[PDB]
């Protein structure tokens, strides 16, 4: 009935793809009230937050 | 005779015609004047039952009216629908892109019951679209035709079954409502009466009679002759009618508490009182006439009675004892017998007025609901009629029912005969009627009570065999819905000239006889035995007392199209259909050439199709150009008519029209003064006369595959025009404004020279695939760029050209000059959406040559694409210098049964030629019944073979055996038909004669150009991301289960590996091909489709742990 | 006793339990396979996916709040028959009742309606497929023809050979590159026949 | 089983899924039925296409736009709470409804 | 209260907020009373004087008050296709952009391969193209040894340099 063309809501970047050197990062550990823990990685340059919503 | 500019057509028929053919467009004009309410309507039924002239719009109003509240205070009521004039004129409204309609006016009313107020008001009920001259709606600028619909009449059908095991007759009624609840009636396997109503499980009757209102004794006393109804009545297990009438509440609703008063007016409520159950007027009137309850009473109160229920019930007792007639108490005597639910006494026809009324209905019953809602909320004495009336449900459902529904169609519009057969066509499918996929068999097959209201040959070949038909000629529409058709009345075998319309059940009660049968010149039969048409569709030999009916002319079952072949009876029935589809699928080509051998129904349907201008009043012709004429009447006024050129149709051919008057002339009333696309001199002309041989030429005419001369190439013989057209709008989006600017972003000089100041295209300028058309630019903004592109940008220091480039472009394959700009704005005050502010149109027409893949066709059913243009001197030529122009194989001709082709050619031939039969020792003895003035004839004379009264035979081998030689003496074509050609390529003669002649072959609509596509890598869908598909687009092709059969068949797996991983789903594939196709590389493996992920999606998402294993 | 150790008999052989028959947590499928997806001028299209999903949230939220009020039977026990008619219209549309309409009065495309049919996953994509490199024509006859050939029109085989031409006009140096060399083709300048 | 999909396979095994396997399969749970803000067209926190959830929406790009590049690579943005990969794994990463 | 609040809370499958919900209805009901009387539809200057606002902001009113189509309805009448499978995907891989950026990478590479190693190490460094990361010009200079303004004269002599038509021939057919 038509031609219709449509977009998400999103564009796409494309770069290379290397995994070599990266950012440096660190490995947070949060805990529920279940007994159940949970690892985050920020950056490290990153002010951990106290509660982190897992 | 009778239309005054008329070509002098010769005819070869035999027979006088009492009646003309009526106006083809009658189905459709009167139908919706009758809803308007038209004076013309009104004349028409004030002479023929003015008893109750209503309109559709009086009818709905008078069946809406009075609303009243709960509690009964007050009420409102509406009266005298009357039209204003039409805003805009028709090519206005087809111009500007904006509807056809006129305003209309209701005078409300609002009576205050306790306290004794009249608030009369005038209410606007909004635009009505009005049909134009033409029977066509003109909907956003489209031109919409709504077809008829064949739907089945409400009423009572009885029927018959037999069963499996016990091989006892089983009977059954159905008495079928509009909009009510179903209720049944049975006899079973055993002694029992179900009446299964609201499709609930069974009762015995007794207990519906008993709820009801009637005793054991009151069923005793009527069904006395019944030994099932007194065994059901012995075997009811019930007595007290509050009894029973729980025990119907019971069965029919479950889970509700029952009270007496609400299960004693249950019935009552779903039964009759109307609001809840009303078979129509024709419901009533056919239940009336089936029982034979009332005669001379007119219908009113179309709710049914428990008179009727136990009529019902009585005649189905009556029906399963075996009785033959039956006298209901109170009326006259009805025969007994089934009913037959494909009968044409029983499909009545939904027409266009019908249509529309019941949405207005629709429309009207949500708007009385919200008025008996705010009603009661806002106060009393606070109210008028225009804030009690909301006519958004009902111009909602006006326009809902306009557009984007399968009954109001595009108009089908290559030739003036597509566009007159898109009306009068019954489609039995659609809302209401049956759907496709459930069709049964039945249902598609041709009844013979089709005999003059419905055409046996015209259908559609694909998947819709039967489920769609034409009206016949002659055929009409009555009051209710059913087709009627005309009959001479013969009384005492006498044959009068009073016409009588009769429809289905007339024509079965009475006999008819047959057209072409020899009145004795005053009335009188000649042969003491006539061949009749009896009751059942049985075909009789009846003495020349008992005719009581006879035909107005033969071919009185054909269509419009079907009436257009020449010597149809020598045809099959599938050519027959064949020929009658494509002879509506032709395209207009730039010289329309009138037909050589025709039938009569050319003129008629060219000046009733409407593509043809005609004459108002006689008078003088003033001043001819090509875009007027003006007459000059005969009482000082003059009107000047203008002309339609090079405008696009629907389908996108032209339809030009072109004077065929002098300076000078005088013209009288009717008369034909303009030409339109495939017309010539007022006739249809759908094609062109070419010279044609049947025999079968070194392989190129293989399996009907077409060789033609390179002289139609040449002398631009069949070649048409078509005409595309190309939109793009410039909106406000979220970022900015899109601008319609030559100032595109970064792109060459060169392809910026046929664009003007402004933007679109001059007047004028060849375009081809790819070029420019309208140079849109959208704004981009602001994102990341890449370090190679920042890179070479500050290299050769651009800017980064901020606005982004989408521009309108000629799509692949079409090219021709721009034929003209329609630009619309938002500076101007335009009507355009919300958000457009600038919208422009561009037509683009090419002129089409014939070349090999476009598809012709004759009129009898024999295409066949075009297998190769020959130069005009390797072509088999006459012994005179004369080359053939298209050569016909002749292994398709004996086992297609077609051979009107073969009659047609030889009849070409002679009125090619031309003839004089020497009647000097008297007329011989083939043309004793041949007209005078067909014994000479000049040659190109045009003479015409009605359908099923025409040449004969022996006439045809008459005419063939004295024609008259060419300019020498030499009479090219002997006495068979058959001439001795030469070769044009190797240059001896062939051995045996060949048969030629002329032919009338027509271009069709499905040219090579719009079929080929081609793709390498395009678009790509959305969810999965396989190709598109269709030529709209770029398009792959499909790849389906068969064809994967067909691979594993062979044995290859690489191939169906790569033809279903790296060409369609493969996405991480897709790219690693190409580029490795184009560096010269070697393919990759494939890897995992898309498709399969989504489906673990979808599987691990319905709750199911599908799992891949390793190993 | 036969027809229930079927099933019962399936249950105790695997090492499968039968408390997955009923559900604490409906898992949601991605959001690119029920996609929002803006038109050429602000019109939105999405995939009936989100209905059902909206419901089932709208009606588990409406419980929690419920419950956590205090609330009589009848209301409570009204809204947890509400939140299993959701699930069970999610899983499956039409079965159990009167099918969830949208707008129109057509019935949603719930989960199970993507599987079954001509028209769902199985047949319509995953058997068949559209594929790239492919085309349409009208055949005709080709008498001088041998056996293995067939006659090809130069505009469908310019765009089906396309990447070839495409290498081949590069390497023969009538093009510098493959963006050059595709506006060549694509424009049709004469050499493209000599390539192709 | 793996589930990289790689083509390695012998075995596709099909069970009947526990409630500890559906939160095992998903990313986090949706609990607003939200789709997309109207004026900004932007996916709502915690909603039926919340970036959060299941992935960002740009490639290598997260939401707020404090971390934007490729050498930021599965780094989880503190105040926003998006992850920086790329964008084709919103049609791989589930959600629940508890 | 609470029906009206929570329809225009759950109605609508893109959220609208109450107060924009009230406008929307106000505009509605003033368009209906206005057309009833008017016997036409009523311009946006005319709705936007009666309801004490610009003609822009009517604009966006009823540009936000549309409701979105479903994918899955068959626009095809027939029921072989629905509209899902007629969008192109305008966000895709266009599978000749990806070559054609792959072959300019390598043209870049070889031309700043011809060059010398300092003022090759500078463009790359200066214009990120060794790891996706711009450095900064005193980065530059503390990594290379020398100033900041001997940097940016020797990547204006370099950029000269591959400006020069000798060198950019090459990359100028690209862009
Ligand atoms: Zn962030």
């Amino acid at each position: 009935d038509r031609v219709l063309r449509g977009s998400r809501l999103g564009a796409v970047s494309y770069e290379t793809d290397r995994n070599h050197d990266l950012a440096p990062r660190q490995i947070a550990r949060y805990r529920t009230d279940n007994g159940e823990e949970f690892e985050v990685p920020f950056a490290d340059d990153a002010e951990i937050p106290g509660t982190w919503l897992c | 005779n009778s239309v005054p500019g008329a070509p002098n057509r010769v005819s070869f028929a035999k027979l006088r015609e009492p009646l003309e053919v009526p106006g083809l467009l009658d189905v459709q004009t009167d139908s919706f004047e009758w809803l308007i309410g038209s004076p013309r309507w009104r004349e028409s039924a004030a002479e023929r039952g003015d008893v109750n002239p209503v309109g559709g719009l009086e009818e709905v109003l008078y069946e809406l009216s009075p609303i009243e509240d709960f509690s009964g205070s007050m009420s409102l009521s509406f009266s005298d629908p009357r039209f204003d004039d039409v805003k805009a004129p028709v090519d206005e409204c087809k111009d500007k892109d904006m509807t056809y309609a006129a305003p209309l006016f209701v005078t409300a009313e609002f009576i205050n019951n306790n306290t004794g107020e009249i608030k009369s008001q005038t209410v606007f009920m909004g635009d009505f679209p009005m049909m134009t001259e033409k029977g066509t709606f003109i909907i956003n600028g489209t031109e919409r035709v709504v077809v008829s619909q064949l739907v089945r009449s409400p009423g009572v059908y009885f029927d018959e079954t037999i069963d499996k095991s016990t091989d006892k007759t089983l009977h059954s009624v159905k008495v079928i409502p509009s909009r009510g609840a179903w209720l049944e009636f049975d006899v079973d396997k055993r002694d029992t009466v179900g009446v299964r109503i609201d499709r609930k499980r069974r009762q015995p009757v007794t207990v519906l009679l008993k709820a009801l209102g009637w005793t054991s004794e009151q069923i005793v006393e009527r069904f006395g002759f019944s030994e099932i109804m007194r065994s059901t009545l012995e075997k009811d297990n019930t007595v007290g009618t509050d009894e029973a009438l729980l025990d119907i509440y019971r069965k029919l609703r479950p889970g509700e508490p029952p009270t007496k008063e609400s299960a004693q007016t249950l019935l009552e409520n779903l039964f009759f009182k109307e609001k809840r159950y009303d078979l129509a007027r024709v419901g009533r009137y056919k239940v009336n006439k089936k029982l034979g309850l009332h005669v001379g009473e007119p219908i009113t109160s179309s709710t049914l009675t428990e008179e009727d229920v136990v009529a019902t019930i009585e005649y189905l007792v009556r029906l399963h004892e075996g009785q033959t007639t039956m006298t209901v108490p109170g009326g006259v005597e009805v025969p007994v017998e089934t009913d037959d639910i494909d009968h044409f006494g029983n499909r009545r026809l939904r027409t266009v007025g019908e249509l529309i009324q019941n949405q207005i209905r629709v429309g009207m019953s949500r708007m009385e609901r919200v008025v008996r809602e705010r009603m009661t909320t806002q106060d009393v004495e606070a109210i008028t009629p225009q804030t009690l009336i909301n006519i958004r449900p009902v111009v909602a459902a006006i326009k809902e029912f306009f557009g984007t529904s399968q009954l109001s169609q595009f108009m089908d519009q290559n030739n003036p005969l597509s566009g007159l057969t898109h009306k009068r066509r019954l489609s039995a499918l659609g809302p209401g009627g049956l759907s496709r996929e459930r069709a049964g068999l039945e249902v598609r097959d041709v009844h013979p009570s089709h005999y003059g209201r419905m055409c046996p040959i015209e259908t559609p070949e694909g998947p819709n065999i039967g489920l769609i038909g034409s009206l016949s000629v002659y055929a009409r529409v009555n009051p209710f819905g059913f087709i009627e058709t005309p009959y001479r009345k013969v009384v005492d075998g006498v044959v009068s000239d009073e016409i009588v319309y009769l429809t289905a059940d007339e024509e079965d009660r009475h006999v008819v006889a047959q057209a072409n049968s020899p009145i004795d010149a005053d009335g009188r039969f000649v042969e003491p035995r006539v061949l009749v048409r009896r009751k059942a569709g049985e075909v009789e030999y009846v003495p020349s007392s008992e005719v009581d009916y006879m035909d107005v002319s033969p071919r009185q079952m054909v269509s419009v199209a079907t009436a257009m072949i020449p010597f149809l009876e020598h045809d099959d029935a599938n050519r027959a259909l064949m020929g009658a589809n494509m002879q509506r699928q032709a395209v207009p080509l730039v010289r329309s050439e009138a037909p050589l051998v025709g039938t009569g129904m050319e003129l008629r349907a060219a000046i009733d199709a409407g593509d043809v201008v005609v004459a108002e009043e006689s008078g003088v012709i003033e001043e001819v150009s090509a875009d007027y004429i003006t007459v000059m009447h005969d009482n000082g006024t003059r009107r000047t008519y203008r002309m339609r050129k090079f405008a696009r149709s629907n389908h996108g051919t032209c339809a030009n029209q072109c004077p065929i008057v002098d300076a000078g002339d005088r013209v009288e009333a009717g008369q034909v003064i303009a030409d339109g696309p495939c017309t010539d001199d007022g006739e249809m002309a759908l094609g062109k006369n070419l010279l044609v041989a049947i025999m079968p030429w070194e392989g190129h005419n293989y399996e009907d595959a077409i060789i033609l001369s390179n002289r139609l190439v040449e002398e631009d013989v069949l070649t048409s025009i078509h005409i595309e057209e190309h939109e793009i709008d410039a909106r406000d989006t979220k970022l900015g404004a899109e601008e319609i600017t030559r100032d595109i972003p970064n792109i060459s000089d060169e392809v910026l020279a046929d664009l003007d100041e402004r933007g679109i295209v001059r007047i004028g300028a060849e375009v081809r695939d790819g070029d420019i058309l309208v140079g849109k630019v959208t704004p981009k903004g602001e994102t990341e760029l890449t370090p190679e592109e920042r890179l070479l940008r500050a290299i050769f220091g651009e800017k980064a050209r901020e606005v982004r480039d989408t521009s309108l472009k000629v799509p692949h394959g079409e090219s021709g000059k721009v034929i003209g700009i329609r630009v619309f704005s938002r500076e101007d005050e335009d009507e355009l959406p919300a958000g457009v502010n600038e919208l422009v149109r561009v037509y683009v027409a090419q002129k089409r040559k014939i070349s090999d893949g476009d598809k012709l066709a004759g009129r009898h059913g024999n295409k066949g694409v075009i297998g190769k243009i020959l130069p005009v001197e390797d072509m088999p030529f006459l012994a005179d210098g004369t080359p053939v122009d298209i050569i016909l194989n002749t292994h398709g001709v004996p086992r297609r049964m077609n051979i009107g082709q073969i009659l047609e050619t030889h009849l070409g031939w002679c009125a090619h030629s031309g003839w004089k039969v020497d009647a000097a020792k008297g007329v011989p003895d083939w043309a004793a019944r041949l007209p005078d003035e067909l014994l000479e004839a000049q040659p190109n004379a045009i003479v015409s073979t009605p359908v099923f009264d025409g040449a004969q035979e022996a006439e045809l081998q008459g005419l063939l055996s004295c024609t008259l030689p060419n300019r020498d003496g030499d009479v090219l074509v002997d006495a068979d038909g058959k001439a001795m050609l030469f070769d044009g390529r190797s240059g001896e003669p062939f051995p045996y004669p060949v048969t030629v002649g002329y032919m009338y072959i027509m271009k069709l609509h499905h040219l090579v150009d719009d079929k080929i596509h081609a793709r390498s890598t395009g678009p790509y869908s959305m969810i999965t991301q396989q190709p598109l598909g269709g030529k709209a687009q770029f398009g792959g092709q499909r790849f389906g289960e068969m064809e994967c059969w067909a691979m594993q068949a062979y044995g290859a797996a690489y191939t169906l590996q790569e033809l279903l991983t790296i060409k369609s789903d493969d996405t991480v594939g897709r790219v690693k091909v190409y580029e490795a196709i184009v560096k010269g590389e070697n393919i990759p493996e494939p890897g995992i489709p898309e498709s399969f992920k989504v489906l673990l999606k979808e599987l691990q998402s319905l709750c199911l742990n599908v799992e891949v294993l390793s190993s | 006793a036969l027809k229930r150790l079927k099933v019962v008999a399936a249950f105790q052989q695997s090492g499968n339990s039968p408390m997955g028959m009923v559900l604490d947590a409906v898992p949601v499928i991605p959001p690119e396979l029920r996609p929002m997806v803006q038109l050429d001028g602000g019109r939105f299209a999405t995939s009936d996916l989100n209905d059902l999903y909206r419901r089932v949230i709208n009606r588990n939220n409406r419980l929690k709040r419920l419950i956590d009020l205090g609330a009589p039977e009848i209301i409570v026990n009204n809204e947890k028959r509400m939140l299993q008619e959701s699930v069970d219209a999610l899983f499956d549309n039409g079965r159990r009742g009167r099918p969830v309409t949208g707008p129109g009065n057509r019935p949603l495309k719930s989960l199970s309606d993507l599987l079954k049919g001509k028209q769902g996953r199985f047949r319509q994509n995953l058997l068949g497929k559209r594929v790239d490199y492919s085309g349409r024509s009208v055949i005709v006859v080709g008498p001088q023809l041998k056996l293995h050939q067939c006659g090809l029109p130069k505009l469908m085989a310019l765009e089906l050979f396309k990447p070839f031409v495409m290498k081949r006009l590069v390497d023969l140096n009538h093009a510098q590159n493959i963006k050059s060399a595709k506006r060549m083709v694509e424009r049709q300048r004469p050499q493209v026949w000599d390539v192709l | 089983g793996a589930m990289l999909d790689v083509n390695f396979f012998d075995e596709l095994r099909i069970g009947l899924a526990t409630a500890e396997d559906i939160r095992q399969w998903s990313y986090g749970e949706v609990k607003k039925p939200e789709t997309i803000n109207y004026r900004t067209l932007k996916p709502e926190k915690d909603g039926l296409f919340c970036e959060k959830i299941f992935g960002p929406t740009r490639d290598w790009e997260c939401y707020c736009g404090k971390y934007k590049r490729v050498r930021f690579k599965g780094i989880i943005c503190e105040r926003c709470g998006v992850e920086v990969t790329r964008a084709k794994v919103r049609r791989e990463r589930m959600g629940h409804i508890e | 209260q609470a029906i009206t609040r929570a329809m225009a809370d759950q109605a609508r499958t893109i959220r609208i907020p109450v107060h924009m919900v009230e406008v929307i209805n106000k505009l509605g009901r003033i368009q209906r009373e206005l057309l009833q009387d008017l016997g036409r539809e009523p311009t946006p200057e005319e709705l936007a004087k009666e309801m004490d606002i610009t003609p822009e902001k009517v604009l966006e009113i009823q540009q936000y008050a549309r409701e979105p189509i479903s994918l899955d309805q068959t626009i095809g009448d027939e029921g072989d296709s629905q509209l899902g499978d007629f969008i192109e995907d305008s966000e895709a891989v266009v599978a000749v952009d990806a070559v054609s950026f792959t072959l300019l990478q390598d043209q870049l590479q070889s031309v700043l391969d011809t060059l010398s190693e300092r003022e090759a190490g500078v463009v790359r460094l200066r214009f990120g193209l060794t790891d996706g990361q711009p450095r900064t010009l005193d980065e530059i200079g503390q990594v290379y040894g020398v100033t900041r303004e001997r940097i940016r004269q020797i990547e204006s002599k370099t950029m000269s340099k591959l400006r020069h038509p000798s060198r950019s021939q090459v990359l100028r057919d690209y862009l």
